[PDB]
């Protein structure tokens, strides 16, 4: 049972089928069969999820000599 | 949010108070889908 | 690097994707190695011996039989995985740990069936098969678990302490084909471990047990045994025979020899033998259960 | 740490040229960017 | 590109004529029917 | 390539610098494996359990839970190393032989705590730790070798247990490799390691082999023309498969010998293949 | 690390539908088989 | 589709042949997706 | 559009800093985890 967009799902169709003939008694060739009798429920009812956006963070930074601990040392390069 | 009583014992002597007007927006924000937005939730069923 | 490719049968539904997907670094076994294989192999029905499912006892010949491979990164259509047996260099091979113990730095690792509670494992209802992973514990735990599971073989024709935590077994031995094989097998290494000089060996019981006491030790040793702390107060033990050619041999050289060969081969035929080195860089000294390690090729 | 599809999608010495994969590219350089800038930083961090 | 889209659908949709008959038999309504369809993945290889 | 750095410590004597200088290619046996490393793990301080120091049958065990390496060259302040382990492609590895055998060409290198004679080894009296080598052997005479060893301490209990000894004998024992004989523990006195380090090891051993001749006698008497009688057998088991993991035998290295001499003496450095 | 790359979607292939016709009393050949009218 | 066995035996005086030559098609037809299909598979995860 | 609304959700990521050190540890790499929630709909009525 698949069923993932709308059964109607009325847009422009690109073609038509004839086979002028029932299609209920072919029934298991179909993944999902929906015979509505005439007009019933289920076909305005338009369920949809939706995102209301997202949120991250920033992550500043910090340096060595802008802490007051540098002046517990005199740093130096090395190579 | 408090009781008026538990109010007026806080406001006696504990706390102070540091201003009796302030600024409040007068707007709701609305939106609404439309667009592409429509369209993608009729045929396929979610929304951004 | 030899690596073999398991072609994911289609049609799948996505919540089984998604399970497999789960299965990132567990243990595969293959009957034949080749590059590409099928899904039934992996399948339990693979280890039907006759018409049924398995035994415990005949898993571990299964496992001794068949190949081992391991799982790597799995994608929607294929499944990758590795060769383990064969030489064969792999670098940076990792293993998800699947038993209830925890594994430290430097354990060898072993593959046993599940003894313990009903095995989790991935089911296939569209397929129509499922999958079993084997259990990986450590070598110490493993000759312990292959002890009572054979001592109670002999019973039919249990609580292991391990980290001051006991756990339980359900051995299961509703076929009887293979249980009287593990029997032939342990007698024939008892009689191989008899020559002329178990009886010098035999005769120092008396300046044993005189040993066992002033020493503060032996006498772990004597309580865990039973058959010389019995025998050492109940038989004679005549003196002494001669040696046929005593001027140029050594008859107490061959057994304490021909038992060192004898051990060694004692505790891969009765089980499994190790296959892996855990040995982690730049990680954790203790691993949990769930959580993966690297691991070194033996 | 590096990922083997990320190294793989860098490697490719224009061999591409599509509309998807330049997607995967432009976020596999902005993870290593993201990743990089805190490596640094741990360094002035771990002096103290 | 095919090897990342997964569970494709396609859709048909038929209606059945219907004939005007009266007397000891029920009334008839008309015919909507609607059905779906999943997709198949398979693969071809060579050696050199 | 992955190498271990092991820190030379500082302020340290130049007599124990320069024989530091001499153990080149000598095997050195980590813990746990990290670039960077301190000499603590390379003592015997690190190697004894319980306390006391450690035991022949310990080390052997030491020697499977823990991961080898090979020292490459010393500096007057620094020490390198490379490791045996994972898939390390060392280039150049050359050892040093710590064993009185000779070694030959297409010859697999195994590892044995020193047995035969008292261990050499450098000693730091100014840090005050001490660093043991093992031995190298090869592998046919491995298994001849541990026979032999405890084989030779049975025969002083029973000369001691017995009230009279059987001393009547073939003469001395001796192991011959490559037409060199080595004639060890000539003489009874000089007890220096009968009991010190293989005294628990010929214990275990004398108890596992004393259950095997017995437990077959005690349960098919049909050989020769209250009671648990099935946790002996589980005990049995677990303990004959453990000893069997230890006097194990797994070869770590191979001599390839290139435009070299094949035959190669005692204090010698050849170049091995990692097998 | 694979826990957020995965691009997977689904997709639509389009729609199907068809149409009748419709036939008349008079087109067919059974309609000289009687005289019909209207009588409201 | 048959075996060439079968075809003989039909076209010696079962069936009747009508032509030799045919006119067929020379190009595949393809088709890839562009535009606003590019970023709704990304975000939601639906195409159409 | 609110009595059309079947489940909407929000995400959000976040991401630790990173401290450099050594000696007998293990070191240290950048972690990023996401999260996610969903809605909860209640109405409100009164009569007249």
């Amino acid at each position: 049972i698949a069923g993932l967009f709308n059964i109607p799902a009325g847009i422009i169709p690109t073609g038509n089928v004839l086979s002028t003939i029932e299609v209920c008694a072919h029934r298991c060739i179909f993944d999902f069969f929906k015979q509505i009798r005439s007009d019933d429920n289920s076909l305005y009812s338009a369920q949809f999820d939706i995102l209301l956006g997202t949120y991250c963070n920033t992550l500043n930074f910090v340096r060595f000599l802008e802490l007051g601990l540098s002046v517990a040392c005199i740093c130096t390069k090395f190579p | 949010v408090t009781t008026a009583t538990l109010k007026r014992q806080l406001l006696q002597g504990i706390l102070q108070i540091d201003d009796t007007a302030a600024d409040v927006p007068v707007t709701y924000g609305e939106m609404v889908l439309q667009g592409t937005n429509l369209v993608t939730a009729l045929v396929m069923g979610k929304a951004v | 690097p030899f690596e073999i490719e398991v072609l994911l049968p289609g049609e799948l539904s996505p919540a089984e994707t998604s399970a497999l997907q789960k299965c990132e670094g567990k243990i595969i076994t293959f009957s034949t190695l080749r590059h590409r294989a099928s899904l039934v192999d992996i399948a339990l029905s693979s280890y039907y011996i006759n018409g049924a499912p398995p035994d415990t006892l005949s898993l571990l010949e299964a496992y001794r039989m068949r190949f081992a491979a391991v799982i790597t990164r799995v994608i929607p259509g294929k499944l990758l995985a590795h060769a383990i047996g064969v030489g064969t260099p792999t670098p940076g091979l990792f293993i998800q740990n699947t038993s209830p113990v925890d594994l430290c730095n430097g354990d060898y690792i072993c593959l046993l069936p599940p003894v313990f509670g009903s095995a989790d494992s991935i089911r296939l209802d569209s397929v129509g098969l499922e999958i079993v992973f084997p259990l990986t514990i450590p070598q110490t735990l493993m000759r312990e678990i292959i002890a009572k599971v054979v001592a109670r073989a002999v019973e039919r024709t249990d609580v292991i302490c391990y980290n001051g935590r006991r756990y339980e077994l359900e051995t299961n031995l509703q076929h009887r084909d293979g249980s009287d094989a593990a029997i032939r097998t342990l007698v024939l290494n008892l009689m191989f471990s008899i020559n002329e000089g178990c009886l010098l060996l035999l005769a120092l019981i008396p300046t044993l047990l005189v040993q066992g006491a002033h020493d503060g030790y032996v006498n772990l040793l004597i309580q865990t045994a039973n058959c010389v702390r019995e025998t050492g107060q109940l038989i004679n033990i005549p003196p002494m025979p001669r040696i046929q050619d005593g001027h140029r041999r050594f008859p107490i050289y061959e057994t304490i020899s021909s038992w060192i060969s004898t051990s060694s081969r004692l505790g891969d035929t009765l089980g499994t033998r190790a296959i892996l080195r855990v040995c982690v860089f730049d990680g954790p000294s203790t691993v949990h259960p769930g959580d993966r390690t690297a691991v070194i090729q033996v | 740490a590096i990922a083997s599809e990320a190294l793989s999608l860098l490697s490719n010495t224009y061999v591409d040229g599509t509309e998807i994969d330049s997607s995967l590219r432009i976020r596999a350089i902005q993870q290593m960017a993201r990743n990089l800038r805190t490596v640094l930083d741990s360094f002035e961090r771990g002096t103290a | 590109e095919l090897a990342y889209v997964r569970d494709g659908v396609i859709q048909f949709e038929v209606q059945q004529p219907m004939i005007a008959r009266d007397g000891p038999h029920p009334v008839d309504q008309p015919v909507h029917n609607y059905m779906v369809k999943r997709i198949h993945k398979r693969s071809l290889s060579a050696a050199f």
